[PDB]
């Protein structure tokens, strides 16, 4: 559930 | 103010491991207690662009760098430090972190710190151990560094050796 | 001895290309239109450093560097850039980035003119709080570019290492990621 924008 | 003495020791500790043909391979948290139980990834190594599986790779390949066709007097390499620069890029690390230091130290107390490191200086091939002139080949280089905490020292009493901080990523690049 | 061999750019960015298409914007705007990045990709917690690796004679940078340190104690004698080494937020970087030389990087199609290595990496913290942890994706920059001497009115070339650490952005920010860190570290300057 990590914030991962790449 | 924190980070600097942490990347100063992490620095001065480093680069005296390399140059006195010493390992590396226990500053990275592959071989740590705590990340290992966590399940933290392996340390992320690239070296002149080819990433290396393993902190112990990394070192054979110091190891194979160094190997002579040096007249005698010679220290077939050297690394010289000219400048280092840290930022805290997470001044509220958890991961793996133990509950006691997530209460005992905020984010502004310097302890629980993920840092982004960068070193610059020159890499000598074949000198003379203190001359900067007489060398057969001379590089420049650029290491970065992702140091966070090593849960298993930071503030573990009657600790006296081992590495505050610790690499999780590791770029290195010469030329 | 042999020096570690040496192969090209390591770009491992992941699947939305950030590393590429920040770089593309970030250099061409250093270059023409330097200050426009601030609002685009720094805020208030972003961090930028300049260190220098050598002593180059006539060093255009380390005088626009040392004038600004300089006006820096004339305007803000109490400012912790003395002891912390580093400055942070979008409102002194642009200051410094205004001061520091013109430039001219060559293209990003020119591959071998550049080593760029980056990848991803977990356990940033969520500036959303709706995660507990963020990705970040490291960029690690060497190469060379035409620095300005206004002295002489003529560029000169720069070797510099540039390091930046990228991660999501606060809610409300231009872009999905943010710089958190920027390290610029010059190397050798020569004239041409």
């Amino acid at each position: 559930q990590v914030n991962n924008p790449f | 103010l924190s980070r600097r003495y942490a990347a100063k020791s992490f620095v001065e500790w480093y680069y005296r491991q390399i140059n006195e043909n010493k390992p590396v391979a226990s500053g990275y948290v592959n071989n740590n207690a705590t990340y290992t139980k966590a399940g933290h990834p392996p340390a992320d190594i690239t070296i002149n662009g080819r990433v290396v599986a393993t902190p112990e790779e990394w070192d054979t390949m110091l190891k194979e760098q160094r190997a002579s066709t040096l007249p005698i007097g010679r220290k077939p390499v050297r690394y010289d430090v000219d400048c280092f620069d840290v930022h805290v890029i997470n001044a509220d690390y958890r991961f793996a972190a133990p509950q006691r230091m997530i209460e005992q130290h905020a984010p502004t107390d310097g302890v629980r710190m993920m840092m982004a490191l960068t070193v610059s200086g020159s890499v000598y091939f074949g000198a003379s151990p203190r001359s900067t002139d007489d060398y057969v080949i001379k590089q420049h280089f650029n290491d970065v560094f992702i140091l966070v905490p090593n849960w298993d020292v930071l503030e573990k009493p009657g600790a006296r050796s081992g590495r505050k901080y610790l690499i999780a990523s590791h770029k290195y690049r010469a030329y | 001895p042999t020096p570690l061999p040496q192969l090209p750019s390591n770009v491992r960015d992941g699947e939305n290309n950030v590393a590429s298409t920040f770089l593309q914007a970030f250099f061409q705007l250093w270059d023409h239109d330097r200050l426009t990045l601030i609002p685009q990709f720094y805020d208030s917690e972003t961090t930028f450093s300049v260190v220098f690796a050598t002593d180059s004679p006539q060093d255009p940078a380390s005088s626009s560097c040392s004038k600004f340190s300089r006006n820096l104690n004339i305007l803000s004698p109490r400012h912790p850039s003395t002891l912390q080494r580093l400055f942070v937020g979008s409102n002194l970087i642009a200051d410094l980035w205004k001061v520091l030389p013109a430039t001219r990087h060559p293209s990003l199609d020119q591959t071998s003119q550049w080593l760029i290595d980056c990848h991803t990496f977990p356990h940033l913290a969520d500036p959303t709080g709706m995660a507990p942890y963020a990705m970040g994706l490291m960029i690690n920059v060497n190469g060379q570019c035409e620095e300005a001497d206004i002295s002489q009115n003529l560029y000169g070339t720069r070797t510099f290492s540039r390091c930046f650490i990228l991660g999501p952005s606060k809610p409300g920010a231009p872009h999905p990621y943010r710089v958190l860190s920027d390290q610029l570290t010059l190397h050798t300057w020569k004239p041409q």
